[PDB]
């Protein structure tokens, strides 16, 4: 690795410690979980407040700031989702199968977040792929890596410097095949199984979608939503 | 449109 | 009174009780209050929550059902404040200055307020309406009339016809004064004074207006509300 | 525009 490559590891990592808290201190200003949708309004604040910290992170993935706003705001809106189901792995627990996080109220098993409006459709694969990421076991460094590259796709429906964006994910993907290359032994055929990692977020991404409108479209179901979480998961342009 | 996501980009 | 004049009161006292929980268990399910603005949260929870019973209560007023669904809209997106302002005055507490709602997490001082957003240009008359009010010592059967009466107004900024809701709230009014003046013994100057508190709930429904656009505007702030209270206290028309 | 307002008023 050279030493701009390393500072944007540094640069990477420090962002999502910054927009990660290992204490999960804040969810208890979540609506209470409720163990008929019960679990809507707790994982709705959820991820409403996830979206947050991936704004936060994004802000930070040096070069990004320097994008119009309007490819900052088509890079988030599409690649939101998935970005937060990356993020969600560093508490996937193999074990329970199970999101932990900080204690037991904060713990949600497939049943849990059944009541939350989305089916096996989703649920499904989305654990599956938790497991098959969660097995990776890739490093803090790779980890950051990965949503940088997934946050700076340019093959986004928005994107209007489709090339530049283009640049950055490149400049990006080498720091990581370099890393892993370097830094993660054992991972002589890792790079290859990351980037798989990225086009099934695509796949859940879509599935989300739809089970998305679908509820979405239930006024009795979207005001219990966030003005954040319509915002960047309404589809006005 | 949009008016959360800019004042959380900025 | 007469038979129809009291299935009235009946019909406007069952539809309170239906849309008012003494027991206030349902607070245990906001986002927990916080002792810059951190007791918007919760009480953006709590105000969302209660439009929901105002609409709830609205639905069961007789001859409302019949208006037009804008006239219903018209209606409640100018009144809800009020009715808001009136039925919270059944947790005022003259003793402690505050709103007592099941427990101590769930008080209110002129304090907690403070820090939802609102100054004291509304704390201050808010406080002395709720002690004026509070004072009347009203019965269950004028409380829930006064309600009625206040959302029932046909000089609201939307209403189209105007005239049938004028009738309405005059078959209203009758009942009040009637009932006062049977049934309210030492209530022999009541009647104007109730109305004059009607009055009172414009100039504050004008403060908390204006109060609201100013946060409103703070997409910071604007987040932190809820769909419900967006589009009720929202000018879309 | 007031779309939750109707689900709620029927
Ligand atoms: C990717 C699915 C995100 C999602 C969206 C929705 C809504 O679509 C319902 C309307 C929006 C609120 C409801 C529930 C969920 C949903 C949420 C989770 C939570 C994962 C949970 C979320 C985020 C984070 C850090 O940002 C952690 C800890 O790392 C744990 C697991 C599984 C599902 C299906
Ligand atoms: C009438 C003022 C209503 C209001 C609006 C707002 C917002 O404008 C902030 C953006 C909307 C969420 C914030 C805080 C408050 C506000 C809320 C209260 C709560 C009264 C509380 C509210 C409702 C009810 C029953 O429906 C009870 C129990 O009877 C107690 C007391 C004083 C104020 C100033």
């Amino acid at each position: 690795l050279s030493d701009e490559q390393m500072q944007i590891i540094n640069s990477l990592v420090e962002a999502h410690h910054k927009t990660y808290d290992d204490s999960y201190s804040d969810f208890v200003r979540f609506r209470p979980p409720v163990r008929r949708l019960s679990m809507l309004p707790h994982l709705a604040d959820l991820v409403s407040y996830s979206i947050q910290k991936v704004i936060g992170f994004a802000k930070m993935i040096p070069g990004f700031r320097d994008l119009t706003a309007e490819d900052q705001i088509a890079l988030l809106k599409s690649s939101a989702i998935e970005i937060i189901m990356l993020r969600s792995n560093q508490s996937f627990s193999l074990e329970d199968m199970s999101w932990s996080c900080g204690g037991p109220d904060f713990k949600y098993c497939i049943n849990d977040v059944t009541k939350a409006g989305h089916t096996l459709e989703l649920l499904e694969p989305l654990v599956k792929f938790q497991v098959g990421l969660k097995k990776l076991k890739l490093h803090e460094e790779e980890h950051v890596l990965l949503m940088a590259i997934c946050l700076l796709s340019p093959d986004r429906p928005g994107v209007q410097d489709h090339v530049r964006i283009e640049a950055l994910q490149d400049r990006l993907c080498d720091v990581l095949q370099a890393y892993i290359r370097i830094q993660h032994p054992g991972g002589r055929l890792l790079y290859a199984k990351m980037i798989q990692k990225l086009a099934d977020l695509r796949s859940l991404n879509e599935e989300h979608s739809k089970q998305y409108r679908s509820l979405s479209f239930q006024p009795e179901h979207s005001m219990q939503l966030t003005p954040l979480v319509l915002e960047v998961f309404g589809s006005e342009v | 449109r949009h008016k959360i996501l800019h004042r959380l980009l900025q």
